[PDB]
């Protein structure tokens, strides 16, 4: 992974999360569950579909009857014609394959970048009020219920409102 | 209390190749390689092709008895022969500039067969009935091309022949004719009386003087003699003149036509259907959504580029890791 | 974006910094203002230039007439000639479009990367001496005048010097 | 106290496209698609083209009276209405081939290969005219060819040779006339059954009259076929005949030039330099791609049917 | 450059480390020295070798006799032939050049990325039992001997084992 | 105690270019451009080439005395002429469809020279000895092509000749013949007696009539007269018939052959060697492990694409920063 997220510090994916590409998994006193980040997942879809359409729609082809007919005394022009068809073959075949290899690599890097960005977005909000226990998880230093947890997902986490409680739990474990 | 960040995983078994690693199972993907056709020869741009059945272009355009000359469409996007279509020039000879003709007839928007030199009124001083042969047999009898006339001497004489046609059709007129070459001097006299003859065809653009070349050549379809076939496109307003003292296989039917730039000639057993396509292949049509195809390099119309790829699967989702 | 900075956690651009491509904006009890990072900006221009020149200079085509004249009985080689011109047409058209699309993505990613590497470089100097108030902004937990501000732009910031003072400003 | 990291922004409105998103406004961008031309036919290599005006190559090379026509040209320009060519109807054998090989030359010299004054002592050189080739209302003929005709009811077998003493290739053109009737055959050349034979060390061909009444073209029922060949330096070419031969008078010492082309257009010639010529105008760009015209002559950008190829150099503009 | 590691917060390369692309330099109670990281180095070798093989193997070539002979009366199709060879020449030359340019950039970004991720990785194992001292270097807050370094390298660093000792010396 | 993370550095001086900056020293790199050869003309795909030495295809396919003709045997992947192969048509004249013959002989498997018309028993009515000339000298004395026989009048009579051959071989048979054109009517009679002659050649597909063309032409190799060379391929189960009243250089040796897809002809001084390659160049053979090549644009086989590049090395390692 170019960004070291997918198959990186987050070892595996979630079969449990079936409503999106990227998302969260919360766990508190009110239970646990899977959730998908709709906004980031949507943008990802739009941009990938625009990437597929670009590879497909940019191919505008002339009307052409490839076939040609030459008699027993037109062997040279027949081979010239053959060389032209073979030329386009080798040119298009090579370009197609590599276009697929290279773009495939970028697509996987793309998703990877998205997961990393999402991780840094949560970490940036939690700041000190939480701990990074690895595997792409955050352990809160305070009591984060369902309302609190939901505010992290939508980027409206109130750090100051948990700071005091966090510090006490923090310094004890520190 | 914990909050984890993660990605999607499913039951997908799709695999793609990257420049760095081969066969990477992914959650979602699409194919860029069109690898399926419909096994049909279809209309191209809404216009059906011209299927010549058991005949080839030579047999069809000359009027070979085994070929349909009556109900041929007035237009077609391309021509289709079958690998075994043998009925062509039933009388052995050389069909000059044949491939060019085939090419120039590959597509047409208007096609009218008409009697250029009507049999009943065109040749009062020549025999327009005895011109038949076992080489081109019809309904259990000697016969000949339906679009040509093999003029022979009337009585014991073959007077100087001279006839012209002015193209008053709103378009080009395709005109074919033949030059018969006996195998003996006796056959030359038995056919045209005169021993030293000539033929002359010429328009504003075309011109050529033919001379009978008599010799015994290997037998083909039971014929030792030869019959050479020629043609040219007479443009609207122009005239074409025929002059001969023998050996002239005269034009009877000609074709008014407006050519549609380009197109080709598919040779396949693949059946024709009432389907509509924009890219035709010798073994079936294909949908021109995807940019690459690996069905067949020889195609007609707006087609995806041909490749030797067997799979061009493009990842859209992420690597799949359910564990 | 691809590196999170541009159109990301640094939500908007600075018209105030007509100084260059990337830079800073500070404010202490001395003053404030926009300042473009000459080092990073210059390298970008140098490398973005090479890129533009690479796409261009590398063409260098052969002298060709292209136009061909065929008569009424050469329709076959005429259509063969058209197939050549069209083949080259479809090729250069497709590859030209894709090139611009792929490289435009790469270019934007490049600028994003540059900003990120600029933001992390500061983040790794201050550590505890300051907090991250979002939007790519760092609020010092201590007094950072110009001689201190210029220090962080050189990566020569002295953490220990202000370590203890910052300790208290965190109630 | 604060320190902020940010990026540039300006009043830019230029947009580029990325594989991931369209119409992305950025701060700086360069163009790769050339879409401009001077609308002029210019010089390639610093050499002007050979503009033929109302004449085509056939009429110019044969010396049609309507063509009085340098010793060098980078390419050739005809107009869409260049009608004055072969004023006497007939076939021009290997015509497109000749045009291709005259498309560009580094040296071109017209010389009287067979001086009209002394070359044909036993044949008439003053009757070979026709209304088909008028000059100021009166009958005339190609300036570079001579329509030899019998004198005093006699056409002796003629034999003429030319040894190329020029330091290069010699372009020799000649014609074969075909009367419409036997009477015209005898009236013109007397002998009825005639032949023409031309041969050098390379070329060799025997010609025969094809007498017949063909459709009137420019009011001519007869025909005249035009032939040509390049005579290597040092080699000899010979003409033998008993009638029907339109002998060469003016040949051309020339040096062909690589591979140029021919542009047919109304676009006016202009004294300017270019490296890429288009039938619509010239192109002078360092850009790799162009959408002006597929058919170009010179060292040109590749042709595409794109309408916008914009490379982003700056970053996403976000005021 | 693209990831900030190589020629970034790690200014130079190690002539000493001669067995792999990425690795470590330890310095403890019982000596120092260089030692490459086998997991990430071998992983990269396998992926760059795949990259190289792809650009090479994906090149399908049809059997072709490029040469063609035309006589003095066939100049037009000779030049047509010339246009095909040149056309291909310009297509392949331009593409081959842009490929090496483009993929070389990525290859460098790919190594820079690996060095980055390696640094991040070790940072996750150590947490705060060590201090970041810049230049891509960690200073342990405890006594990390050979068996300790060995556990950091192979990702099996026992945090709670040395967790106690480390918290003390501060 | 310290633990540092770093990257490799060596004495490597390899430089590469990236779209961002040029001349970047990296630890490891590989060349994508094949820029070396073996300066030899090797066997293509196991099959050796046919080296004509001081002869060209014309002189070899004909019986030019100077040409070795080889002969044992049998097949070849391509043909090699030297830049100084001047021994071809020792008697001046035209060689119709010459380029086509060379193209169609580029690569033939199974090549058997045979005496289609045995010299001693074919022409009892004509002189098959006087047919020599100084234009094709052999060991000082007058001679002629080994594959053709120059028939002349026997005593004072040239009886109409009619010979025929049926392709008993299981493959195409290449047949070559010539038509002579004396410089003067005197030579015509002195050579064939008849004065007004004709030659006729035809099969099931081929058919042409030749008339002598007498005239004094510029001396080539001291010959004022000319001699044209024609050729055709006779299908497996086909018959070819020769007929003439003079001016015919009858075939003596024909050729059975199975023509391959078609390769090419290399004209080079580069020596032929006992080596194997899948890609051949006029300068020498190259390997096909790399996708690109700048050795030569005109190659034969499955070769790497030709580019103008001087270097194309791909960075495998990382930026080298020994410092
Ligand atoms: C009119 C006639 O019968 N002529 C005799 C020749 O036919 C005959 O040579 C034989 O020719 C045979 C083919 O017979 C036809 C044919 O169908 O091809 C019969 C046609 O009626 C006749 N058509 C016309 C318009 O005359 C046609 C024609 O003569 C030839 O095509 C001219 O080339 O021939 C068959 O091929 C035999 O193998 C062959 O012997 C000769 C010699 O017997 O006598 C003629 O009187
Ligand atoms: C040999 C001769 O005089 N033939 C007479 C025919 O020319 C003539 O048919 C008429 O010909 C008209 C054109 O007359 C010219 C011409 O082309 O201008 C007059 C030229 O002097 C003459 N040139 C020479 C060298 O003799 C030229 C020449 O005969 C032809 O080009 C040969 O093909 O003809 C015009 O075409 C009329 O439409 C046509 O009827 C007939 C009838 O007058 O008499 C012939 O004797
Ligand atoms: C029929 C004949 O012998 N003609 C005589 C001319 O040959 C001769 O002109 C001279 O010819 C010289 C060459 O003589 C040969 C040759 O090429 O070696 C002699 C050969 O025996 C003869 N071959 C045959 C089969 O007859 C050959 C042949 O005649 C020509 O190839 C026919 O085209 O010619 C040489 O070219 C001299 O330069 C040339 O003057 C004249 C004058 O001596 O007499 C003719 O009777
Ligand atoms: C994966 O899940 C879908 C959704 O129910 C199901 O239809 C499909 O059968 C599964 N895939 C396979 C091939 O097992
Ligand atoms: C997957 O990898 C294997 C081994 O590298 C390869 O043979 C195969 O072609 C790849 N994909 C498939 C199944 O086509
Ligand atoms: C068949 O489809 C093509 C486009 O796919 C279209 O051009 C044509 O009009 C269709 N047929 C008709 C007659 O509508
Ligand atoms: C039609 O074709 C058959 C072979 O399929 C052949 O036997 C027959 O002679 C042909 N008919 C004509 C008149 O060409
Ligand atoms: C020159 O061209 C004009 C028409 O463009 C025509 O009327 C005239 O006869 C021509 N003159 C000659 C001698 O070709
Ligand atoms: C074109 O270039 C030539 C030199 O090759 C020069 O003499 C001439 O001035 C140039 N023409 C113009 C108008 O610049
Ligand atoms: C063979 O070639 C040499 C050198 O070109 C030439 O002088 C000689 O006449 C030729 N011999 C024959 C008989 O072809």
């Amino acid at each position: 992974g170019l960004f070291g997220a997918i198959a990186g510090f987050i070892e595996g994916g979630w079969t449990g999360m079936v409503d999106g590409w990227y998302g969260y998994h919360h766990q508190n006193e009110q239970g646990s569950g899977y959730a998908a980040d709709l906004k980031s997942t949507q943008n990802a879809i739009d941009e990938i579909t625009n990437k597929v359409n670009s590879v497909i729609e940019k191919m505008n082809t002339q009307f052409t009857a490839v076939g040609k007919e030459f008699n027993h005394l037109e062997k040279r022009i027949e081979n010239l014609n053959k060389k032209v068809d073979d030329g386009f073959l080798d040119i298009w075949t090579y370009n197609a394959e590599l276009l697929v290899l290279l773009e495939n690599e970028r697509t996987l890097d793309y998703h990877d970048s998205n997961v990393k960005n999402l991780y840094e977005k949560v970490r940036s909000q939690l700041k000190n009020n939480a701990k990074e226990i690895g595997n792409g998880c955050f352990e809160f230093y305070h009591k984060c219920d369902n309302t609190c947890m939901e505010s992290v997902k939508n980027g409206t986490y109130d750090y100051p409102k948990y700071s005091e409680e966090a510090k006490l739990n923090r310094e004890e474990i520190d | 209390d914990t909050l984890c960040i993660g990605y999607h995983a499913n039951n997908s078994t799709d695999t793609v190749d990257t420049v760095l690693e081969k066969n990477v199972t992914v959650t979602h993907s699409v194919n860029l390689l069109e690898d399926k056709h419909n096994g049909k020869l279809c209309k191209l741009r809404g216009v059906a092709p011209l299927h010549l059945g058991k005949c080839n272009i030579a047999g069809w355009i000359l009027g070979n008895p085994e070929c349909e000359s009556l109900s041929t469409a007035s237009s077609w996007s391309y021509i289709v022969e079958t690998p075994s279509s043998d009925n062509g020039t039933c009388y052995p000879g050389d069909f000059i500039d044949y491939e060019e003709l085939r090419e120039q007839l590959s597509s047409v928007s208007s096609f009218e067969r008409f009697e250029i030199f009507p049999k009943t009124s065109s040749w009062p001083n020549h025999d327009s009935n005895k011109g038949v042969t076992a080489a081109c047999p019809h309904a259990g009898a000697k016969s000949f091309y339906k679009n040509l006339i093999w003029l022979v001497k009337k009585g014991n004489s073959y007077p100087k022949l001279s006839k012209s046609y002015i193209n008053d059709k709103g378009k080009e007129v395709l005109v074919l004719w033949g030059i018969h070459h006996p195998s003996t001097s006796a056959d030359q006299q038995s056919l045209y009386q005169n021993a030293d003859t000539y033929v002359f065809v010429c328009s504003s653009r075309y011109s050529k003087k033919f001379k009978p070349e008599i010799a015994i050549c290997p037998k083909v379809r039971d014929q030792e003699g030869r019959m050479n076939y020629y043609w040219t496109l007479v443009e609207p307003g122009d005239k074409i003149t025929f002059e001969a003292t023998g050996n002239l296989v005269v034009p009877r039917y000609a074709f008014a036509m407006e050519r549609n730039a380009g197109s080709g000639i598919i040779i396949s057993d693949t059946p024709v259907h009432d389907c509509n396509t924009t890219c035709q292949t010798p073994k079936g049509a294909i949908n021109t959504s995807l940019p690459f195809q690996n069905i067949h390099p020889i195609t007609i119309g707006k087609c995806p580029k041909y490749v030797k790829s067997t799979k061009l699967r493009l990842a859209t989702g992420l690597r799949n890791i359910p564990s």
